[PDB]
DNA sequence: GGATTGCGTGAGAACTG
DNA sequence: AGTTCTCACGCAAT
């Protein structure tokens, strides 16, 4: 009974599957301890042990996503330069000014609407996609300052959205 | 008495990690290990040292997903346990080919090694096999446009990317 | 009554049909 | 019946 039931599946097909249960801890152990900069610098043997007690102080030091806004703003930023822009319905007045806007201060945004921040030639693809519950299109945005062509793309079972007035288009922008 | 003096550690880490208390506790032994060290590193996502001498989450909705070296993942979109059937935490920190088909996984592996500072092809775009959760066929085709960058043994390629479907 | 990483197996949840 | 796992106290090693 014990043949190929506790010896080839017990023991050493279990020992295979439960040894690098230990191993990976270490691993990360060693993975976490390293992050620790309080830590590494001990008389050549990082405790095991303290790599993690100590470790909650950076753990302490240091809700909703444990990434910041500003992180993933600068995240997304560094992902494909894009930029958070949320104008009006058919108004046209801009009513975020994003961060990161870094395709150019806030002058042209501030006052001017998006249609004096694209290119004139975008008559019909600048007031057709506005006010499919998203819209994709690529206007053709400036500000040489004038071949920054910009892809943009905005809009479980919930009805509406418990927020700010915001009945108007928020989509991104990217160098495509 | 001292192998208990640990959960003492592991509960505060646990409750000391940024997600909901909902399912907070839902995480395994290693799973805290893991998303421990998935975050830390967040800390230094662009500078946490210093030797040289909000509510911004619409994009997310109306759209991020990071990558390193070794062959595992650096954050998944806070967005993508929506536009796909998992979790972020649950393979928030594990390989990507764990989620990426069979023959597909070469692909990504070229995209790293052969590519490679802002040149040729600092941005990159391409398709490949995903997974799916099932109401669900099991893989989708991602259009994945990274950004490569040098995020902070000598620094090393990140990619920072965007996926949507096909 | 005394402590270090690390090696087994099993009581039992929890994903298996 | 079923299963993989997580989690538990116990053991020979420093």
């Amino acid at each position: 009974q014990s043949s190929a039931d506790k010896e080839r599946l017990a023991r050493e097909n279990h020992s295979e599957i439960e040894r690098r249960r230990r191993n990976k801890m270490t691993a990360y152990i060693t993975e976490l301890s390293d992050m620790v900069p309080t830590c590494s610098a001990l008389a050549r043997k990082p405790d095991k042990l303290t790599i993690l007690r100590m470790a909650v102080s950076h753990m302490k030091s240091l809700k909703p996503s444990f990434l910041t806004d500003q992180e993933l703003k600068h995240l997304i930023l560094e992902a494909a330069d894009g930029f958070l822009f949320i104008v009006s319905c058919e108004t046209g007045r801009v009513v975020y000014v994003s961060d990161s806007v870094t395709p150019q201060p806030q002058s042209e945004w501030f006052g001017s609407t998006l249609y004096d921040q694209v290119h004139p030639d975008d008559v019909d693809k600048l007031r057709e996609q506005l006010s499919g519950s998203r819209r994709s299109f690529i206007c053709r945005m400036r500000c040489e300052p004038h071949f920054v062509v910009v892809h943009c793309t905005g809009y479980d079972d919930d009805p509406e959205a418990g927020q700010g007035s915001k009945f108007c288009l928020v989509a991104i922008g990217r160098l495509q | 008495r001292h192998r208990d003096r640990l959960n003492t550690e592991l509960d505060r880490l646990a409750s000391l990690l940024p997600f909901p208390q909902d399912v907070i506790n839902k995480l395994d032994k290693l799973s805290v290990l893991r998303l421990s060290v998935s975050y830390l590193r967040a800390k230094s996502f662009f500078d946490v040292a210093l030797k040289s001498t909000q509510e911004g989450e619409f994009l997310l909705q109306a759209l991020v997903l990071v990558v390193t070296a070794d062959a595992l993942v650096f954050y998944a979109s806070s967005t993508i346990q929506d536009y796909l059937g998992f979790q972020q935490s649950d393979v928030i920190h594990q390989s990507v080919y764990e989620l990426i088909h069979t023959e597909d996984r070469a692909e990504f592996q070229r995209q790293l090694h052969w590519a490679l500072d802002q040149l040729p092809p600092e941005n990159a775009s391409f398709m490949e096999r995903c997974f799916r959760c099932d109401n669900s066929s099991g893989f989708l085709a991602m259009n994945f446009q990274g950004r490569l960058k040098y995020l902070h043994l000598p620094p090393q390629l990140a990619l920072f990317a965007i996926a949507t479907p096909l």
